């Protein structure tokens, strides 16, 4: 009964900013660290930016720091991506992943976010973001 | 573990965390210890996976450490196959044929890959084992007393010396109910010893000066009690079972 679903996809001017929201129903979201990859109509798929459980711990790809910001609420069971300055390279289809990180490895989702998401536990459908001057 | 140091990356790099799932989108519960024998084989105990022996219960996490940052695609591990050993009994107090082999795994379908937090543990010659006095290391997420409900956070670490099958059978000990297919082990101060939730998990000595995985956890009338050792699996009369499973 577990799902999870983003949303706030959409099509932004450059420069523009824009938040997506990945929603869990049918478990806690808490306990799980949680990363946003995306996948370009070209390229693989990649980490974007990763939050541990408590919200202690992020990473994020060079091409998106100081651009965006991932946080979350585990009272509403929820994590956030705000996306600042996008740009043009930003356009890609946009997953929510969640994974239970089990105790005795460091504090760092580092690992969790470079690595193109391979072993998430669970995923979401998708959201559509696209940078483009036809906005 | 009861007693002794906790543990870090590169220590028991053979060591695997076992868990079994929960329903739903719970997180897995700590179930036993395990030993990386082959980059696909993990060695442990059969009383660990007794009373659900279908492979889909669990899942295998490698490489634990303080200073290994965790990585789902490498460290953790689906169960592609549970073997017990077919003559599992359950007896009064001790366990006969208290071993069990898990193939693993990655979810992109890979073995386990060497690091300097991952590697294999090398099993003993046939019938070979250190001499009673050696200095074994035992590893574990197992309680840190008997009277504990408590499992520790961290990977803890721990020194216990062979104990002799004379020494072992003693009345005051366990008398009958150990066999030469067991391994006891105990600190000769009675203070250090594995304890519940180390089951699996590895008694490492050195043969011929090379650590070696002599033992799987597998039993004891408390933790760290006097007069009584824990008793382990003895993984050099098991060789040619673990390796008509393997090949
Ligand atoms: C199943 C396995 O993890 C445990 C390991 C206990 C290690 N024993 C010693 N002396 N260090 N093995 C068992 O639970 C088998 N049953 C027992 O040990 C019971 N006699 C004690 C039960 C308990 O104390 O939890």
């Amino acid at each position: 009964q577990v799902q999870l679903q983003e949303s706030g996809g959409g099509l932004v001017q450059p420069g523009g900013s824009l938040r997506l929201s990945c929603a869990a129903s049918g478990f806690t979201l808490g306990y799980y660290a949680i990363g946003w990859f995306r996948r370009a109509p070209g390229k693989e798929r990649e980490g974007v930016s990763c939050i541990s459980s408590s919200g202690g711990s992020t990473n994020y790809a060079d091409s998106v720091k100081g651009r965006f910001t991932i946080s979350r609420d585990n009272a509403k069971n929820t994590v956030d991506l705000q996306m600042n300055s996008l740009k043009p390279e930003d356009t890609a289809i946009y997953y929510c992943a969640a994974e239970w990180v089990p105790p005795g490895y460091g504090a760092t989702v580092q690992a969790l976010c470079n690595n193109a998401g391979y072993g998430m536990e669970y995923w979401g459908k998708g959201t559509q973001v696209t940078v483009s001057s036809a906005a | 573990i009861v007693g002794g140091e906790f543990t870090e990356v590169e220590n028991q790099p053979w060591f695997a965390a076992i868990y079994q799932k929960n329903k739903g989108g719970s997180p897995p519960s700590f179930k036993c210890g395990g030993s990386l024998i082959s980059p696909c084989w993990v060695a442990s105990a059969a009383h660990c996976f007794i009373q659900l022996p279908k492979k889909e219960n669990y899942v295998v996490y490698l490489g634990q450490s303080k200073e290994s940052s965790y990585n789902p695609g490498e460290m953790k591990f689906e169960v592609e196959q549970l073997i017990l050993h077919e003559y599992y009994r359950e007896d009064s107090l001790a366990y006969h044929n208290d071993i069990a082999l898990l193939k693993i795994r990655t979810s992109t379908g890979q073995c386990a890959q060497p690091s300097r937090s991952i590697q294999t543990i090398a099993l003993p010659p046939r019938f070979t084992d250190a001499p009673f006095g050696s200095d074994c290391e035992i590893t574990g997420f197992g309680k840190e007393s008997e009277s504990d409900y408590l499992y520790p956070k961290n990977l803890k670490m721990s020194v216990v010396k062979l104990v002799s099958h004379e020494q072992c059978m003693q009345p005051h000990y366990y008398g009958s109910e150990i066999n030469y297919k067991m391994l006891c082990a105990a600190d000769p101060e009675w203070k250090t010893d594995s304890c519940k939730g180390d089951s699996g998990g590895p008694l490492i000595c050195n043969i011929e000066g090379r650590p070696t995985l002599s033992g799987i956890v597998s039993w004891g009338r408390g933790c760290a009690e006097k007069n009584k050792p824990g008793v382990y699996t003895r993984v050099s009369h098991f060789l040619d079972w673990i390796q008509s499973h393997i090949g």
